[PDB]
């Protein structure tokens, strides 16, 4: 499976 | 309480970031968006986890 990157914030009210 | 359990070490990048350690346990607190959570560790810090890091732990 290995590490997924992290993911994007989307940082909505 | 809900559980995660984490699947790789995070150290944050960001002041609303909770660091943690592969294997651990933490409690969600709510879902403010699909693929950042806040959760609190075991000694009761809280902040944003990414959602592709954990696991559910029951």
């Amino acid at each position: 499976y290995g590490r997924p990157p992290l993911p994007p914030k989307q940082k909505r009210k | 309480a809900e559980y995660v359990r984490a699947l790789f070490d995070f150290n944050g990048n960001d002041e609303e970031d909770l660091p943690f350690k592969k294997g651990d346990i933490l409690r969600i607190r709510d879902k403010p968006e699909e693929q950042w959570w806040n959760a609190e560790d075991s000694e009761g810090k809280r902040g944003m986890i990414p959602v592709p890091y954990v696991e559910k732990y029951r």
